[PDB]
């Protein structure tokens, strides 16, 4: 009668408490360091992937938010047609395309 | 083919036994041929020897260095250009190559 609320409705960080075995699934907290030894087959020498002579960036209208609300355009000059990867090296910015 | 105007742009480089350095030579020449490329330093060695040269374009090449800084003259059909870089320490510890 005086059991109160279960831990399912009180566990912080939004961790779903499940039983058999007792556990918390999807407990989002902190960061995990991961070391990955990528196989040597995946890598390819720079002479195959097309290096780009120059790139210029023009940022369109953007709003800092959670959704991918910001946009930009990259004017690139390369020497061959390829499948280049794109990354953002800043901590406070992520890209939809990789 | 005696090339007219060539310049050097150096990508990420590393000083190790393996060919852990890459660079690009942007060249403007007068004929299609088989120009020989070479490195004019005692602390850097290229992979390719003879490269097909076009009228105007670019060529990507690989190199291995022993110096922390790539401060070395590359020669293409006689024309000399000083490549300036900054090579990081190698990631590995041991290699099976000399």
């Amino acid at each position: 009668n005086n059991s109160g609320r279960p831990l399912q409705e009180t566990a912080p960080f939004g961790c779903k408490i499940e039983v058999e075995p007792l556990r918390a699934s999807n407990c989002a907290y902190g960061h995990i360091p991961i070391s990955i030894d990528i196989p040597d087959a995946a890598f390819v020498r720079s002479s195959e992937s097309p290096t780009i002579l120059e790139v210029s960036c023009t940022v369109a209208d953007c709003i800092y938010s959670a959704d991918f609300g910001g946009s930009l355009t990259l004017q690139y000059k390369a020497d061959r047609e390829g499948h280049c990867p794109v990354h953002s090296h800043s901590t406070t910015a992520v890209l939809k395309e990789a | 083919p005696t090339i007219l105007e060539v310049s050097c742009t150096v990508a990420d480089c590393i000083y190790s036994a393996d060919f852990g350095g890459s660079l690009t030579l942007q060249y403007k020449a007068d004929r299609e041929g088989h120009c020989p490329v070479h490195s004019h330093s005692t602390t850097a060695v290229l992979k390719e020897a003879t490269t097909h040269v076009t009228a105007v374009g670019s060529i990507t090449l690989h190199f291995s260095t022993s110096s922390p800084q790539a401060n070395f003259i590359v020669s293409l059909c006689g024309k000399k250009t000083t490549c300036n870089a900054e090579c990081k320490p190698p990631a590995d510890h041991i290699i099976g190559e000399p």
